[PDB]
């Protein structure tokens, strides 16, 4: 289920209430995170339980949380780089209703996308490298996309 | 059905989801987990449209074509820029642990996920982490096994499963760990395994006999040709590079083979390429061997022939019918001989007379399919026939196909129907001499000798019509079974009955017919499938001719003393010595064939006829289909001194050279015309395929792509100055990519499929009218007869039970896909395959000799003592042998035959 | 909107003005990516439609081409006429700056349309080699013979079914031809080549060839002589034909690149620009401003080898031998920056479908600065000692003039039209490339085109060339040399090496070709000789389904008997050197 801040407590435990709010009752047994735990390492430690409870018959969920569950470890270490967030928007945008065979990747990716909406400066803390996919190779010249 | 695709309105099946509507109308949707054969599952999620509710809609969802059913009214795109975008996105996902391996893969240039890569313009790669990888397994010697490929889309389970029937491929572990094999190391089991070198889009399944020679898509040089390794008549694409037979590929038709060989065909090929093989004309004086070009050998055979006072031609089931009716014409017609044996041609031509005079209509491959319940009398057709098999395999799941319809469920909804119908399944009733492949799906198998399976067979048209002769003597518990049969079969609007000419029984194939007949004078839907032996079997039948003993008798008694032997090794079908003798014998023998025979030794002529890949012609199969088979590639554009010619054309020339001293060649249409001259019931063979003349908007059909490379280079060392491009005076294809091979043009022979962003075998779809339909224009091949307006009689005959006589050994045929075939033994990679030859015993009939399992036992067959080891087999009936019929020294002519003096050596 | 797009060009105020006048029925509007309104005309209205054009307030005075198309194999015609084979005219006018392309739908059994030769005089020749390769007959020829192939050629080779390769060499014809060649001086009739009064009793015959001892190329004239005046001269071309449209048809778009160097063979760059430029079209490619830049400075580069070659040869076909010694030093400095930069001299095969082959090498500014110092004062000698020598204005001033109306009826393009005031330059009428951001004038006559104002001409473009490398040399852009479109053939060549996305979008493309989506387009630009321009017809596949390639050299020889008549030979001699011509441009 999607996070909910402090503001959200005073809101009916109903599946409509919760439903409006932009996250789901779900089995109405919720769980309270503190300011010591971080939230970047909390939503890694959630898809990775989630990337590693994929039943592997469908592509986005069997090969899209495991991307999102490296870029979450290499934000939690301070290696993230410039469109990992945007990768992981990309990743909650298309592991929705619809795009995956069950039901499974849309509850993985609600956590993901509702910790971003609301802790986006945890994230973003996160990304410190630039941005590299290539090694030089000695001869070419490579195209400097600007 | 009316769908609306991107502001365009088309009209489509109902029936048929939105992938396969849009993909027949010429539309390019990305998709890797749906196969036509297969159905939908839904897995891959590449094939994604935006649905839209109403015409008035803009937001729209995004929905799986392949599981959306295309009904009345339906609007969807497939260029809107969300749906493009996850496309996109599911190619890069399934992108991220591709290994790095397209210059060393063998898929590259002929993969799938490489043209649905650069079909969504994936071309930029931003994922900077680790790549997962596996370890691979042996399969065996025909697939190579490389997991680092896969991207899981599930199709070779679901084939190899679902529909092959296989059990030894499965998927293994979890969430990106699927790894797709065998629980172990070891062969695939199944016979239908080679068609996951094209169901897999990646390159996981490859062909290992042609990983060997390697050569790209690109540089191949293909034609439409007839598989010669028995009598279906599965149509195939042989590709050559550098003067040999680099691949088999499967050539859609659907009326025949659609998408799937067996293994015996797709792997088989290897003989083309044997070093042994004659390659110039040899003329034996005395010890010596001297080499003739092709008028040296017509001419001093022609004097020679001219000599001689009767000389007989001996004709094979190999050969093309153009071949056969050149060597008749040549020898005359009462001198010339089918080369199979005498019980051979009295059962091949009681199939055909069943066939086109029985008055039940005998159904194409693909049309097997489509029937209800299916006996099957005497013939191991996992063995014999495969693919036959494998459509009775279709046809018996057609019940779940039945039961999910009743449901309102898609028949493309391939999960949802298997789920509905759990195990149940068409009835299934197979007769063997031991158990069979089919055993499984079996709803019943009997394993008895060939007389009981008979004698089944006519107690079941006795019970079905009483009008049938009856079978005396029939055990209670077997006539319980006959009534579980009788009552399956007289419930089912479509039966099919299948026997054929490998049980070596002739009352089999009465049976088999009495059963048809009964059935059909209930007012069934009843059909009738006789599986010959050989790739132009049927054709043989249909010409005629003496048999193989009336001419090893001509020439023992000195009538004949001139024999011209085509594309036959005589030991199949006659007993070596009287064979070798007979030869011996006669002061001329000429063998005009494409392997070393061993009857080449007493041969005075040899002339280098040409294999299926070097030569054209028309083979009927056993469903009296003639298809025409065109040359592959020039022999001769290499190796300058190679004289290999057409059979035909060198029984032709012999004749012409015969009559007016002068060489004439031929072209391979005025053969054609002759045939349908002389021989009215091969009529048909003329409307196999177009004439020479034919054309494409003035141009030839390409036997090789566009992008065909190396053509300064490729003979470069032998001479720097390019030789002139082989002329094809025969076909309407030319030897070079100066032709067309548009998927919209007007043609049904189609070498190999390709299309601009498809270089799989998905540009089949781009061929087709319909998606896994039938060809745009028509399939290839047209049936030489029609079904008959009446029928024939029953068969009085009723055998008597079979009865273990002492001291005497009825031969049972044990059928092997590897190893029963002539020419696919030849082929080395078939060897490793190949079983080591062993005898099958009865334990009763082993404890009674007193031998265990493994140990050698010699027998004596035609004053003849060989050895082998022994099984112990449970199946086989007491006072019976098992053979392997085909191998290395046992002829199918021993299948019914007596064994004495049988005992451990 | 990109420029690239598929555009039906409806707001044209042509296409309102034939509606006006034929009828809503009388034609069809094709959307292409061309850039131009393409008219599907009626075969019976060609003419009527051709004088309507020729007659506007800002008339169309130009046929620029005029070909045919074998549509026997097209599939993707939807939004067309039925046809079998079809002709196309390339009609432009400079007052509107606008062009027009009407199409001729023909059946298989009708291949014969009304001639154009009476509207516009280049079509004679466009129209004979239609007929030679294509099998269309025009009604009305003066005579339609063959122009590229011999006349005792069978078959029509551009057709779909004709066979591109070589055939087998055969001694025997080579004899026969011998024959031929060896009898055709004394079997010389003179109204199988559209002359009349063959030998008033005085009216000599000469040849000119075909062993032709200059750069320009080997092909023949006949003469009609009067003592030393030319009456009539007929060019006899084809000698140099390559196939190259033909090898377009067998080529897929990347692997071609090499053959649209050797169309013009002093051009280079400028003959590989066009047709990039047209399969980005294609493509739907926008190239960087860097790759822009680049393209600008290669093309310059081998515009200002081919003037000094141009001038050069001039001064030596004059008879001053020595500076062509110079000039040639010269054009091995600009061969030194163009060896450095794309590893070749006269074929560098350099560009790419979105982009360039490789990035510039490091120093090749230091290069650039070093021709730059090294060009003016060796082009200032060039001047006084040959250009301003009055023995070589005696030869060449005066010499086959013609004016604007003849220039413009004969398709004349590049410095001959010019030299008559005309103001028609592609880099500044239609922009390309880039061209807009570099500041260079456009040299023009007085109004008559001498063989000495075409060589002055020339001479000032060579200066605004060197302008325009000035400001390339300052204004380097930093950025990619290949465009980030996923039909950039072939990918950036780092990522191919280690990225498997990448790597397979290379693999296909260099293997079985990159797929162009079924278009037309067309590219016009300013080559070193005139305007040249590629006009593509992609069927979907990765081979071009046809390559129109239009050269000037072709329209200027055209238009030589025109110009001539009337003069002496060794004025036929200068006014050869003046052209600025190449026979595989003319040929092709
Ligand atoms: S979303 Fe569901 S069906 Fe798809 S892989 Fe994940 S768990 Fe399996
Ligand atoms: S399976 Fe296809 S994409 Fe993968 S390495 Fe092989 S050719 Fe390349
Ligand atoms: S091995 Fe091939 S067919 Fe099987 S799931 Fe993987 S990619 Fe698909
Ligand atoms: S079933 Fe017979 S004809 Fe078909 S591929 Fe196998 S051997 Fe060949
Ligand atoms: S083809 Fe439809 S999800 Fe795979
Ligand atoms: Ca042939």
């Amino acid at each position: 289920t999607d996070f909910l801040t402090e503001a959200h407590l005073d809101l009916p435990m109903e599946f409509e209430s919760i439903g409006k709010a932009g996250s789901r009752l779900g089995t109405a047994l919720a769980m309270a995170v503190d300011h010591e735990i971080n939230m970047v390492s909390l939503v890694r430690n959630l898809e990775e339980f989630f990337a590693r409870e994929s039943c592997g018959w469908c592509t986005p969920c069997r090969d899209g949380l495991p991307w999102s569950v490296k870029i979450l470890r290499a934000l939690e270490r301070g290696e993230g780089q410039p469109g990992d967030i945007e990768t992981l928007e990309q990743l909650c945008r298309f592991l929705g209703p619809g795009k995956t065979f069950c039901a499974h990747a849309p509850g993985a990716v609600e956590p993901l996308q509702s910790a971003i909406k609301y802790f986006r400066e945890e994230f973003e803390a996160g990304i410190k490298q630039p941005f590299s996919n290539t090694h030089l190779i000695n001869g070419i010249q490579p195209n400097l996309l600007k | 059905a009316t769908i609306h695709v991107d502001g365009k309105e088309y009209e489509v099946n109902g029936a048929d989801n939105l992938l396969e509507a849009c993909l027949s109308l010429g539309l390019d949707i990305p998709y890797f987990c749906w196969h036509p054969a297969l159905g939908s599952v839904g897995a891959c999620r590449q094939c994604a449209v935006k649905q839209y509710q109403n015409a008035e809609d803009t937001r729209g969802r995004l929905v799986m074509s392949c599981m959306t059913p295309a009904s009345d009214g339906t609007f969807i795109s497939i260029d809107d820029e969300e749906a493009k975008q996850f496309r996109e996105s599911v190619v890069e996902w399934l992108m991220t642990n591709h290994p790095h391996d397209c210059p060393v893969c063998e898929e590259g240039g002929n993969c799938h996920l490489q043209d649905m890569t650069v079909m969504t313009g994936h071309s930029f790669r931003r994922y900077r982490f680790t790549k997962r990888t596996h370890r691979n397994q042996d399969l065996g010697p025909f697939i190579s096994h490389e997991m680092n490929r896969c991207i899981a889309c599930y199709r070779c389970v679901r084939y190899y499963k679902d529909y092959a029937g296989g059990t030894d491929l499965g998927v293994y572990g979890a969430h990106d760990n699927v790894y797709f094999g065998r629980p172990e190391d070891g062969t695939l089991e199944s016979e239908f395994s080679g068609n996951l070198v094209e169901i897999c889009p990646t390159g996981v399944f490859t062909d290992k006999t042609h990983s060997e020679r390697y050569n790209r898509k690109w540089d191949m040089q293909f034609a439409p040709s007839i598989c010669q390794q028995c009598s279906i008549g599965c149509n195939i694409s042989p590709g050559e590079r550098y003067g040999e037979l680099r691949r088999i590929e499967n050539r859609y038709n659907g009326t025949v083979n659609h998408y799937f060989l067996c293994d015996r065909g797709r792997f088989g090929y290897g003989y083309v390429n044997l070093k042994d093989r004659p390659r110039q004309p040899v003329q034996r004086r005395g010890d010596d061997f001297i080499t003739l070009n092709a008028e040296q050998a017509m001419q001093g055979a022609a004097d020679i022939l001219r000599q001689s006072k009767k000389v007989i031609g001996i004709g094979s089931p190999r050969a093309s019918v153009e071949s056969n009716f050149a060597l008749r014409e040549l020898v005359g017609e009462e001198n010339f001989y089918t080369g199979i044996a005498h019980g051979e041609q009295e059962r091949l031509q009681l199939a055909l007379k069943v066939l086109r005079e029985g008055g039940i209509y005998t159904p194409a491959l693909r049309e097997i399919e489509s029937y209800d319940a299916v006996l099957v009398l005497g013939e191991d057709v996992t063995q014999t026939g495969a693919r036959v098999a494998l459509a009775v395999r279709q046809a018996v799941k057609g019940k779940a196909r039945e039961m999910a319809a009743a449901q309102k469920v898609a028949d493309w909804q391939i999960a949802a129907i298997l789920n509905i119908g759990q195990r149940a399944k068409h009835p299934l009733f197979v007769t063997n001499v031991d158990d069979t492949r089919l055993d499984d799906i079996a709803a019943w198998t009997y394993r008895a000798p060939v007389e009981d399976q008979a004698r089944l067979g006519f107690a079941i048209a006795h019970a079905l019509d009483n009008s049938a002769p009856a079978v005396d003597g029939i055990e209670p518990e077997l006539q319980s079974k006959i009534d579980v049969i009788v009552q399956a079969l007289a419930g089912a609007k479509k039966p099919l009955i299948i026997s054929g000419t490998n049980a070596g029984s002739l009352e089999v194939i009465q049976a088999a017919a009495n059963v048809a007949k009964a059935l059909k004078g209930r007012g069934a839907d009843v059909g009738i499938t006789m599986i010959a032996r050989s790739v132009n079997s049927m054709g043989l039948g249909i010409m005629g001719g003496g048999s193989l003993e009336e001419a090893l008798t001509e020439l023992e008694t000195g009538r004949a003393d001139a024999v011209v032997v085509l594309e036959n090794d005589l030991h199949r079908h006659a007993s070596a010595t009287r064979v070798n003798a007979a030869l011996a014998k006669a002061p001329l023998v000429m063998v005009v064939d494409h392997q070393r025979t061993a009857i080449m030794e007493n041969a005075h002529l040899v002339l280098s006829a040409a294999s299926f890949a070097e030569s054209d012609g028309t083979v009927i199969n056993n469903e009296g289909r003639a298809q025409r088979f065109f040359q592959v590639y020039d022999p001769a554009y290499y190796d300058s001194k190679t004289v290999m010619l057409e059979s035909w054309r060198w029984l032709h020339s012999l004749h012409s050279t015969l009559l007016s001293r002068e060489v004439d060649w031929t072209q391979l249409d005025h053969v054609i015309d002759a045939v349908v001259a002389k021989i009215p019931e091969l009529a048909g063979i003329k409307d196999a395929a177009p004439d020479a003349t034919f054309r494409i908007r003035g141009q030839k059909l390409a036997r090789e792509p566009h992008r065909y490379s190396g053509r300064t280079a490729m003979r470069a060392n032998i001479s720097v100055h390019e030789p002139r491009q082989p002329q094809d005076i025969d076909t309407m294809f030319t030897f070079s990519m100066e032709g067309n091979n548009q998927p919209t043009a007007h043609r049904s022979q189609v070498p190999f499929a390709w299309a601009p962003g498809w270089n799989s075998p998905q540009a089949w779809n781009k061929f087709q009218d319909e998606v896994g339909g039938k060809l745009r224009f028509g399939d290839p091949g047209v049936r030489l007869f029609e079904t008959s307006e009446n029928g024939l009689d029953y068969f009085t005959s009723v055998p008597a039970r079979f009865q273990p006589q002492d001291g005497k050994w009825r031969i049972a045929p044990y059928y092997h896909l590897f190893g029963s075939d002539e020419l696919s033994q030849r082929a080395p990679v078939f060897q490793s395959r190949m079983p080591q030859p062993y005898i099958k015993l009865n334990p009763a009939d082993a404890a009674k000799l007193g031998v265990n399992a493994g140990t050698r036992v010699s027998f004596s067959y035609d004053g003849n003592t060989v050895t082998l080891p022994v099984e112990i087999a449970e199946g086989l009936t007491a006072g019976q042998v098992g053979l392997p019929m085909g191998m290395s020294g046992i002829a199918p002519v021993l299948a019914g035959a007596h064994l004495e003096d049988l005992k451990e050596a | 909107e990109p420029a690239w797009q598929t555009r039906d060009h409806l707001d044209d105020p042509v296409i309102g003005e034939l509606r006006n006048r034929f009828g809503p029925d009388a034609f069809t509007v094709q959307a292409t990516r061309t850039g131009v309104p393409v008219v599907w005309i009626k075969r019976e209205q060609l003419l009527e439609v051709g004088d309507f054009l020729k007659k506007l307030p800002k008339p169309y005075v130009m046929l620029f081409d005029l070909h045919g198309m074998d549509e026997r194999l097209r599939t993707h015609r939807e939004g067309l006429p039925a046809a079998d084979f079809s002709v196309f005219y390339h009609l432009i006018s400079i007052d509107r700056n606008r062009d027009i392309m009407l199409k001729v739908a023909l059946a298989e059994n009708d291949l014969h349309v009304p001639t154009f030769t009476k509207l516009f005089p280049n079509a004679n020749w466009y129209e004979r080699e239609t007929w030679d390769l294509f099998g269309i007959t025009f009604d009305g020829h003066p005579n339609l013979r063959r122009i590229m192939m011999p006349q005792t050629w069978k078959g029509h080779p551009l057709r779909k079914d004709y066979p591109a390769r070589a055939t087998e060499f055969s001694p025997f014809e080579l004899t026969k031809a011998k024959q031929d060649l060896e009898m055709e001086a004394l079997t010389f009739k003179p109204e199988e080549w559209g002359m009349k009064r063959g030998t008033n009793e005085d009216f000599m015959f000469l040849n000119l060839g075909p062993n032709h001892p200059s750069a320009h190329g080997a092909f023949r004239i006949v003469l009609q002589l009067d003592g030393e005046e030319i009456v009539d001269c007929v060019p006899d071309i084809g000698y140099h034909h390559r196939g190259a449209e033909k090898m377009g048809e067998r080529q897929s778009w990347h692997s071609y690149i090499p053959y649209t160097d050797r169309i013009e063979y002093l051009g280079g760059c400028v003959n590989e620009m066009p047709y990039v430029l047209a399969v980005e079209k294609l493509a739907g490619i926008t190239v960087p401003d860097r790759v822009n830049v680049i393209r600008v400075m290669l093309s310059e580069l081998f515009r200002i080898n081919s003037h000094l070659l141009y001038i050069s040869t001039f001064i030596q076909d004059v008879g001053a031998m020595t500076p062509v010694f110079f000039a040639f030093t010269d054009r091995q400095k600009i061969y030194d920056l163009v060896e450095a930069i794309t590893g070749f001299r006269m074929h560098p095969a350099w560009f790419r479908i979105g982009g360039v082959a490789h990035d510039l090498p490091r120093g090749w500014d230091r290069l650039l600065r070093e021709f730059l110092d090294w060009m003016p004062k060796r082009l200032a000698s060039y001047e006084k000692a040959a250009l301003q020598n009055t023995i070589l204005k005696g030869r060449s001033q005066g010499v086959a003039a013609y004016g604007a109306k003849e220039a413009l009826e004969w398709g004349t393009t590049g410095a001959g039209l010019r030299a008559t005031g005309i103001d028609f330059d592609v880099r500044k009428a239609r922009p390309y490339s880039g061209y807009e951001n570099f500041d260079f004038e456009i040299p023009v006559g007085g109004g008559v085109s001498d063989c000495y104002t075409r060589v002055m001409l020339k001479v000032e473009e060579l200066r605004q060339s060197l302008r325009i490398l000035e400001q390339c040399l300052n204004n380097m852009p930093e950025g990619p040399f290949k465009a980030d479109h996923p039909l950039t053939t072939p990918p950036p060549k780092e990522r191919t090496l280690q990225h498997i996305e990448t790597l397979i979008t290379h693999f296909l493309q260099v293997s079985w070709g990159p797929v162009m989506p079924a278009n037309e387009s067309f590219q016009m630009i300013e080559a070193t000789k005139g305007i040249n321009s590629y006009y593509l017809t992609s069927d979907g596949s990765t081979m071009s389904y046809r390559t129109r390639i239009r050269t000037p050299s072709y329209a200027h020889l055209q238009q030589i008997p025109a110009a001539i008549r009337g003069s002496l030979v060794s004025d036929l001699i200068v006014y050869l050197g003046s052209i600025d011509f190449v026979m595989s441009d003319v040929d092709r």
